[PDB]
């Protein structure tokens, strides 16, 4: 089993990449929550639109 | 919830958020701009009523 | 809050954890290292 492991690199590579995409989206959604909070802050502090 | 959906692309969801935030500003602004101003006209009418 | 009360996201995360766990406990991949080894040997991996 040690000699032939090249057949198992693809599935591991696949899960590794799939997990990176999931982290990508969660980090993205966190940027969005920071943008909506900032716009609500502006709105609250006085009037300016 | 669309951000973490499988086939969703982040760009489109970010665009939806901007439109949504702008729509929030407009409805609240219209109601508030009316509230006070229409109420101020009503208050001038009330001052006339107090004179009566 | 937007996660403590959702249900689609929880189902997706559970599907993923199940997929990974099925990868792990399979007779093809019984030669892995533990989840917390540090590997003093490979310098750049140690740094990362």
């Amino acid at each position: 089993k040690l000699e032939n492991l090249k057949d198992k690199l693809p599935d591991i590579k696949s899960i590794h990449s799939k997990l990176l995409l999931r982290i990508g989206k969660l980090q993205g959604l966190y940027d969005s929550v920071q943008v909506i909070n900032r716009e609500v802050e502006g709105l609250s502090e006085g009037r300016t639109s | 919830e669309q951000y973490c959906a499988p086939d969703t692309d982040i760009r489109g969801v970010d665009a939806q958020i901007k439109n949504y935030l702008d729509q929030i500003k407009m409805a609240r602004a219209k109601f508030g701009l009316e509230n006070k101003y229409s109420l101020k006209e009503r208050l001038s009418t009330l001052t006339k009523e107090l004179n009566h | 809050v937007y996660m403590k009360h959702s249900n689609a996201m929880k189902m997706d995360r559970n599907e993923f954890w199940a997929n990974l766990q099925n990868i792990k406990e399979s007779d093809d991949y019984t030669l892995r290292p533990t989840i917390m080894d540090i590997s003093l040997s490979n310098t750049t991996c140690l740094y990362k």
